[PDB]
């Protein structure tokens, strides 16, 4: 099925629990699609900025899965401000910030922080993260789950 | 091709 089809099912607010079947289905689809990466980020950005917390949370988990399954061609898309700004808006009071839960915000910060280490190649991700700290959105670097593949 | 870093 289509990219949106997979994601809609992988981020459905009604899901009683995460459905890794669809999460993986979404990733495999992107790896097949000529424009899967470009379409995928825009689709994910939107789901992540959703007022429904469970939808946004699931979207973040799907985003995490994509980074580990969709290789370099996905990383390049996530590494552009065009997508990065969408995440900033989620944690910045000037935008969605004051209407988004902490769980969602910290997850975003965690992922962003994680990427600055994992993707030293994507310089735009670092600038995005520093800008956050500089503006006081991120007081200190947060602790993160142990993953020895994060180089 | 890309946008500029958003500013708060």
């Amino acid at each position: 099925e289509s990219l949106e089809s997979w994601l809609n099912k992988a981020t459905n607010p009604s899901n009683r629990q995460e459905d890794w079947e669809y999460i993986i289905g979404f990733c495999d689809q992107i790896n097949k699609e000529l424009e899967g990466p470009q379409i995928a980020v825009r689709l994910l950005a939107h789901k992540i900025q959703s007022p429904q917390e469970w939808e946004a949370l699931q979207a973040l988990t799907v985003l995490e899965a994509c980074m580990k399954n969709c290789g370099r061609r996905f990383h390049n898309e996530v590494g552009k401000f065009r997508f990065l700004n969408e995440l900033i808006k989620v944690v910045s009071p000037k935008y969605l910030g004051d209407r988004v839960s902490e769980k969602v915000k910290t997850k975003v910060i965690e992922l962003l922080y994680s990427w600055t280490m994992a993707l030293p190649e994507e310089a735009k991700i670092k600038d995005a993260y520093h800008m956050l700290k500089r503006q006081g959105i991120v007081q200190s670097d947060p602790p993160i789950p142990v993953d020895r593949t994060l180089i | 091709s890309d946008e500029d870093l958003l500013h708060i």
